């Protein structure tokens, strides 16, 4: 080690010296001195090879690591670690797929034997938002109803569901309501809301659709307007549309209509309801009002509407009719 | 987080990997946690861990607050506390005795509520509440994340998960946990056959052992009904098998909570994946991540990560940054304002180099000094006030091979460029600390050696590879200034720092080599060499091969393959033909030198020792040009660092005392001067002697003089003690009484 | 382990499957409708 060294050392400092000895460097330090760096040791190179050099120096680099990581593969140190953990993935694995391991095959080869010789002698979700056990806006908590429970096909025995109108003959189909009397709708029978139709030919009009839609209700994302209106007609809706928002030229079709859920839902008081979508992307007599609530706006996206069954159906009608 | 699971039975090991757990999700983020305040069963058992806890840190950082909401009517001493004066510190009597209805608050907790309905004897009154106050702080600003765990329980704990995911903020269900909690844990499929009365009642039988004829039809039928609406919204519940060593614990739980709710959210893709990330970073959950947010379909930005990786860095988490820079986080765009660099330097962790930094802060342009005090001063400083080349993957590995962590400064390195004069530089700062290190830290110590030790076998593998690939370039490559990393060079910082394996390697002896040999071949013997320096002509003469003629000879034939005075100047311009005429003249001073000690030594001197005054006249002047090529009383500071410069700096002056000692008249200060310049002739004979062993360094020879010195000086205390003990026993003996 | 691994996959329905496949039709036809010989003497050389 030392040799490299002292060579080292001695070749640092005879390089800077000149010639001629102390008998003549008398003269040559005197010359020198009276006359007036180096590029061996320390060079300072120019930039337009410093580039190449870096990056030739990188390359190498990135060569030695990629070595270094494989050669680290090959080590016994390595290979205990990689046998152990596929052994362990190999006995998961094993052990679930045993697990997943025809009787009932065999039951059924032999009712197929029976079956023959007898041969030869021969010859669903309910309305789950009226179950929600908080009547909203009141100090009343309805019955546990189970999902067995729902309709009224089948008894459960101990069912006494407190009736409870608000003081301002039917059974509650597809669902037991666990909650008797109209509440806080207004009749004791089936309140049938209207909806007109609300849509328009969205930008880009080639298979979309936009709609003047509310956001009035200070909840979830946008609905058409409408109302519940007079049953049984279709000028109660025109007078409707006048009145909660001429025009002679229009039709009517698309009518989801009948049993809507909600967390209204009695016994014998529930609602139902008749929604209607069909509609250039004018529509004139349209955009002839100026609609007021602010928020309001035109969804021109079919994202299943943000809200319940009847108007995801809605933004599924409008997506398949167009 | 909310703990919402009075009579349960958990075995030891799930309690104590529940408590460890919990503690480990207490201390890392600042997170409250909310429980009902009775001091029955496990309330009191966070209670307990939390005080565990607050022991061990000593109340230094936190204070992890655990805010109780309890009912009023049911707690015991409420008189005791009733008062309509405020801010007066009351006294509670736990007592372990209360009633069979009034249990006692866990006076382990630090906030409470109680809530007053006036019922006075019922329990579940208060919780309708409780869910709301979740709701309000998660409402708080982002959005804080909520979850509540939940163990093993009852009816309590049943109405408290239905009053809790009707407000969307899920909840985690630990396994193994008896009462409630394996029920919901083994109702895991059917979501429409499972749910029946009969098979909730074989269940209730199976678990609800001593308590299962205090049940009724009511109450059967409003649990039925509530764990059909719980079980029918899959994407909030997660049951959460127990905690194993398989890497599992309660915050893989929490994390996996928090996004199968923020999965199939409305508008969590915006900004909870934020939070989200900041929070995972802090658990070192490295494959959750990995394979949870950083998917292909999330497409995010390089500069949106640099918050979180930065505590990622800021905490020594190696995997973690690793999966940050490979899934796209790029350092040059990372460290673009100055302020984050100063960031980085104030969060330093604590080692050897804050502790001796401190001493010099009593700023990043205040570390350069501490750089370049730890690192050899005939450098320039870096690190300027204001943007000194910038060069972020130098800053980085800097900061990183000082802080001493290891598996963070591989990443350090393996990103920078200029990769053999930074792996050098690690490897002199390394030793320079190793050695500075006083404060013993001996496994602190070994370990600096041996990261030192892992550089220099990396940088010489990086250069023994450039070396098999070409020749040529790798001597450009060594010999290069460097823009980065100050003013230094590799060779001469090699040398510096005295990397002893390195030096020795066959490239790099071939250019010193070929450097020693100067304009002469190198292929030569020496002995050819001394005798051109017998006879002057004989170079026209001799073999003697050059540079230019090599070279010529072997420029031509590749491009085949392929397809009087300046002379002998250059000849004299070698450094071997210098040095060995340079101690044949010194030599001739030593012959000179010693004749006229002793022979030609008259009253007034004489004609060679006038020749003996110019040679040293010519010495000092050698010597001062050798000063002025290599401020300027810190380039004497440099000058007289070395072993061979003080020794003749000691000669010379040596010289002139004795010479002008040697001007006077009185035959004592002539005596005085003659023994002068005897003990300067051996001082002399003492450096050429020097000149061959000896190197220029000047610190272990420092050492070596301490330890020998010590040596001899306790061996001759010894000696003396035995010289001066038995000398005065024999003048016991062989003298009478009177001396 | 390998080596059994092997042999016990080389061990390892079609058969079966016909069998229901015919079970299924003759079932819908029927709906619709209502040893070492003596080898001592074949020994080639005869005594
Ligand atoms: N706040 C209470 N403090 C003290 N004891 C209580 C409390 N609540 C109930 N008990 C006693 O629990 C015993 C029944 O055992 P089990 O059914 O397995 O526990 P649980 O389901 O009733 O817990 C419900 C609470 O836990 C959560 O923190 C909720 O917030 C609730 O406040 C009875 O004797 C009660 O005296
Ligand atoms: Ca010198």
């Amino acid at each position: 080690t030392i040799w490299k060294f002292q060579r080292y050392e001695l070749i640092k400092e005879y390089h800077s010296r000149p010639a001629l000895p102390p008998p003549f460097i008398l003269l040559s330090h005197l010359i020198l001195f009276i006359r007036g760096r180096h590029k061996n040791f320390r060079q300072e190179l120019e930039q337009t090879e410093e580039e190449e050099l870096l990056s030739w120096e990188a390359y190498m680099k990135d060569n030695y690591l990629a070595s270094t990581r494989q050669d680290e593969s090959q080590s016994v140190e390595h290979r205990i670690h990689d046998t152990a953990e596929k052994v362990g993935a190999m006995s998961e694995l094993l052990e679930r797929e045993q697990e997943m391991v025809x009787x009932x095959x065999x039951x059924x080869x032999x009712x197929x034997x029976x079956x023959x010789x007898x041969x030869x002698x021969x010859x669903e979700a309910p309305h789950m938002f009226a179950r929600q056990l908080q009547y909203p806006d009141s100090t009343v908590r309805r019955f546990p109803v189970p999902e067995e429970k729902v309709s009224w096909e089948v008894n459960f025995s101990p069912y006494q569901p407190p009736v409870y109108n608000q003081q301002d003959k039917h059974r509650n189909p597809g669902g037991r309501t666990g909650i008797r009397g109209k509440g806080a709708l207004n009749t004791l029978g089936p309140n049938h809301i209207l909806h007109p139709i609300f849509t328009r030919w969205r930008d880009a009009e080639h298979k979309v659709l936009e709609f003047l839609a509310v956001w009035e209700d200070a909840e979830k994302r946008w609905a058409l307007l409408g109302g519940p209106a007079q049953p049984d007609l279709a000028q109660v809706l025109e007078r409707i549309l006048g009145k909660k928002l001429k025009t002679l030229l229009k039709a009517g079709e698309e009518v989801y209509k009948g049993y809507v859920d909600d967390s209204r839902n009695t016994d014998n008081a529930w609602v139902e309801t008749s929604i209607i979508t069909l509609h250039t992307p004018l529509m004139a007599d349209l955009n002839h009002m100026v609609e007021s609530s602010q928020p309001l706006q035109w969804r021109e996206v079919s994202s299943d509407a943000c809200r319940c069954s009847y108007q995801r159906e809605a933004l599924r009608q409008i997506a398949h009719h167009h | 987080i909310s703990v919402t699971g009075k009579n349960f039975y958990i075995k030891t090991h799930l309690k104590d990997k529940f408590r460890r757990g919990l503690i480990k999700v207490a201390q890392t983020t600042g997170a409250w946690i909310l429980t009902g305040g009775t001091h029955a069963g496990v309330m009191k058992h966070v209670g307990m861990a939390v005080r565990d806890y607050t022991l061990s840190s000593g109340s230094m950082e936190g204070q992890i607050v655990v805010i109780g909401v309890a009912p009023w009517g049911v707690i015991h001493n409420r008189s005791t506390l009733i008062h309509p004066e405020g801010r007066f510190p009351a006294y509670y009597s736990l007592d372990e005795q209360g009633q069979g209805r009034l249990s006692c608050l866990d006076i382990n907790h630090t906030h409470f509520l109680l809530v007053d309905d006036g019922t006075q004897g019922h329990y579940g009154v208060e919780i309708e509440l409780r869910a709301r106050l979740e709701k309000l702080i998660s409402k708080l600003s982002v959005t804080i994340p909520v979850v509540c765990v939940v163990l093993d329980g009852g009816p309590g704990t049943l109405n408290t998960i239905y009053n809790s995911m009707l407000n969307h903020t899920p909840c985690v269900v630990l396994e193994g946990s008896g009462r409630l909690a394996d029920v919901i844990a083994h109702v895991a499929s059917v979501p429409v056959s499972k749910v029946t009365m009969a098979l909730i009642n074989r269940l209730l039988k199976r678990f609800f052992m001593q308590e299962y004829k205090n049940f009724t039809e009511l109450q059967i039928i409003e649990w039925t009904k509530k764990i059909q609406d719980i079980l029918r919204m899959p994407h909030l519940l997660t049951v959460f098998r127990i905690d194993e060593d398989k890497n599992y614990d309660v915050d893989v739980a929490i994390l996996q909570a928090l996004l199968k709710a923020s999965r199939s959210d409305e508008h969590a893709g915006r900004h909870c994946w934020e939070r989200q990330l900041e929070l995972a970073v802090a658990w070192n959950r490295v494959d959750i991540a990995e394979s949870e947010i950083f998917t292909e379909e999330s497409q995010w930005t390089s500069s949106d990560l640099h918050p979180a990786m930065f505590s990622a860095l800021v905490g020594d988490k190696p995997e973690f940054v690793r999966l940050l820079l490979e899934n796209g986080v790029c350092v040059r765009e990372f460290l673009e304002r100055e302020e984050t660099l100063c960031e980085l330097y104030s969060h330093l962790p604590s080692c050897f180099f804050l502790r001796k930094l401190a001493k010099r802060v009593q700023c990043l342009s205040h570390v350069s000094e501490e750089v370049r005090h730890l690192l050899g001063s005939f450098t320039q400083p870096l690190y300027i006030a204001s943007r000194t080349v910038w060069d972020p993957g130098r800053d980085l590995f800097l900061w990183a091979v000082v802080q001493n962590n290891r598996e963070l400064a591989e990443i350090g390195w393996e990103q920078c460029r200029d990769c053999i004069a930074a792996a050098l530089a690690a490897s002199k700062i390394l030793r320079k600390l190793a050695q500075e290190s006083g404060e013993d830290d001996s496994e602190e110590a070994t370990e600096m050696l041996e990261l030192a030790n892992h550089y220099e076998k990396q940088a010489i593998g990086v250069f023994s590879e450039c070396h098999s690939w070409d020749a040529q370039r790798a001597q450009k490559l060594l010999i290069r200034i460097s823009p980065s990393w100050g003013r230094s060079t590799c060779l001469w910082l090699a040398l510096e720092a005295h990397d002893k394996s390195f030096i020795a390697h066959s490239g790099v002896q071939a250019l010193l080599t070929q450097i020693w040999c100067g304009e002469l071949s190198v292929d030569n013997p020496h002995w050819k060499v001394l005798l051109c320096m017998i006879f002057f002509p004989l170079i026209y003469t001799g073999f003697l091969t050059f540079r230019r003629d090599e070279d010529i000879q072997r420029q031509a034939e590749r491009t085949e393959q392929q397809k009087c005075s300046s002379r002998l100047m250059s000849f004299l311009k070698s450094p071997q033909v210098k040095f060995y005429w340079n101690i044949a003249s010194y030599f001739g001073f030593l012959w000179l030198f010693a004749v006229v000690l002793m022979i030609d030594f008259q009253t007034s001197p004489s004609w060679r020792e006038l020749l003996l005054y110019v040679w040293l006249t010519s010495l000092v002047c050698e010597e001062i040009r050798q000063l002025y090529h290599d401020g300027f009383r810190r380039k004497a500071k440099m000058y007289i660092k070395d072993l061979w410069n003080i020794l003749d700096v000691l000669s010379i002056v040596l010289f002139i005392a004795g010479l002008i000692c040697r001007l006077q008249a009185s035959d004592t200060v002539f005596y005085i001067g003659k023994v002068i310049l005897c003990i300067d002739f051996i001082i002399f004979c003492l450096r050429l002697m020097a000149i061959f062993s000896i190197s220029r360094t000047l610190g272990p020879k420092i050492i070596i003089v301490r330890r020998m010195m010590l040596d001899l000086f306790f061996f001759m205390f010894l000696l003396s003690i035995w010289v001066v003990a038995y000398g005065v026993a024999k003048q016991g003996i062989l003298i009478e009484n009177e001396e």
